[PDB]
């Protein structure tokens, strides 16, 4: 476990290509709590895991880069991982955050509601989500695909997603949705990618790199979650706060990525290959309008 | 003619010996940063935390007006580097302390306008 320097794991490509049966999740490490330094919270050790991974792929950042983040309220009223993604994206990204509950934040603008009710007139190039019910924890229950945000995050990415555009998406072992995982295989890339902080929890960030808006394969997503525990279950995760403490190459690059607007008929393998690669955003380049839905009732 | 002065209530409630304002959002950085004062990015040095400005602001935090005509803050959005030995307490910080107008540093605790 020279994997304790990273600030993180991501599912090794073999496990991915199984056909597990989906068992219950049992971490060999749970109940262990990493030593997180003086004064930080998890989230925001947990979010600078995630961006100092995100560092490793082909994300495309161009100018005007548009970044949208779900789930981002906290029961404390703050938004710790939104402070953490202002921190890591270039200075003048537009940075929109959301939560059911009301909070306080440093994006740019803040939509308080069900993620239902939200709804942009503009696409995204990145799609951060953190949205969690801890109902779902129940240990008694078959542990089936769950639906509600869920839903309305697929459909989001599928609508509202550029072409080249990336997502890290939250699950855990019972809060997850095999149409997402069949999404993943929209994108040129994907993982399930888990925090060395957090190692002990059977969460993970699903990141879909560099979305094609078409099957580049055909992900069955009751088997790949099943994979996907599968590998928690047989991999113990060390503990680690190790890439805390260096963040001299912490912010994301600015890579100034091209942005076009194309017609899905002149979607050719060059361009699907350069969007593979993140090179190119393909979105309109208009004003950013955001607005959340309100039920008026007595 | 009435206003609501939180300011001056929630000093009045820590020379009272009240807990200051917990959850304030501290960020990792390098700490070798310029050291000054609200900056667009983390920029605490060898001697402050540095924490997203939001959470460290009176009046995002208790859900209050900002005084001033436009409403305006200037917290939420950037990040506000905090003295380690001050980071008990970020909001009663930058509630008591002014930021110089020509280096950027907090007066006293790092700016040198004035020597
Ligand atoms: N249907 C929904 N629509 C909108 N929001 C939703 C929905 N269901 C759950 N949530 C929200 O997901 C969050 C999970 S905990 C995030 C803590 C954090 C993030 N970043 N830093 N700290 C909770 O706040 C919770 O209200
Ligand atoms: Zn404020
Ligand atoms: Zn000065």
């Amino acid at each position: 476990s020279s994997q304790a320097w990273q600030p993180g794991v991501a599912m090794p490509n073999l496990y991915k290509m199984q056909r597990m049966l989906l068992e219950k999740c049992d971490l060999q490490n749970y109940g262990d709590s990493a030593t997180l330094p003086k004064g930080i919270m998890m989230n925001v050790a947990k979010y600078t895991q995630l961006c100092q991974y995100l560092n490793t792929l082909t994300l495309a950042v161009p100018y005007n880069m548009r970044v949208i983040h779900f789930g981002a309220g906290s029961d404390k009223g703050v938004a710790p991982g939104t402070a953490v993604l202002r921190q890591w994206l270039p200075t003048g990204t537009l940075l929109v955050d959301s939560d059911l509950n009301d909070f306080v934040s440093d994006a740019d603008s803040t939509l308080i509601g069900d993620c239902a009710t939200v709804h942009t007139a503009n696409k995204w190039d990145l799609i951060i989500s953190d949205m969690y019910d801890p109902k779902t924890k129940n240990v008694t229950k078959e542990n089936d695909s769950k639906e509600g945000f869920f839903t309305y995050i697929c459909g989001f990415i599928q609508q509202k997603l550029a072409l080249g555009g990336s997502v890290a998406i939250k699950i855990t072992e019972h809060s997850w949705n095999a149409d997402l995982y069949k999404l993943m295989g929209h994108f040129a890339w994907w993982t399930a990618f888990v925090t060395n902080v957090n190692a002990s929890s059977s969460e993970a960030f699903l990141i879909g790199c560099n979305y094609l808006g078409k099957p580049r394969e055909q992900i069955d997503g009751y088997v790949m979650h099943a994979n996907y525990i599968f590998w928690r279950n047989t991999n113990p995760i060390q503990l680690s706060s190790y890439s805390l403490f260096d963040m001299s190459k912490f912010p994301l690059k600015l890579r100034g990525t091209a942005v076009m607007s194309l017609k899905e008929g002149q979607i050719n393998d060059m361009i699907l290959s350069l969007l593979s690669k993140g090179r190119l955003i393909i979105r309109e380049n208009n004003r950013v309008v955001i607005s959340s839905d309100v039920l008026v009732n007595n | 003619a009435f206003a609501v002065d939180a300011a001056k209530a929630y000093k009045d409630y820590l020379a009272s010996g009240g807990q200051p304002i917990t959850n304030c959002v501290k960020m990792l950085c390098t700490h070798t940063g310029t050291g000054q004062a609200i900056t667009v990015t983390p920029e605490a040095n060898m001697d402050q935390e540095s924490f997203g400005g939001a959470s460290c602001c009176l009046y995002c935090r208790c859900h209050i007006d900002h005084p001033n005509p436009k409403g305006f803050c200037d917290l939420k959005g950037k990040y506000v580097q905090i003295p380690t030995t001050c980071a008990n307490d970020p909001v009663g910080f930058t509630l008591k302390n002014t930021v110089c107008t020509v280096c950027g540093m907090w007066k006293g605790y790092g700016c040198s306008c004035d020597q």
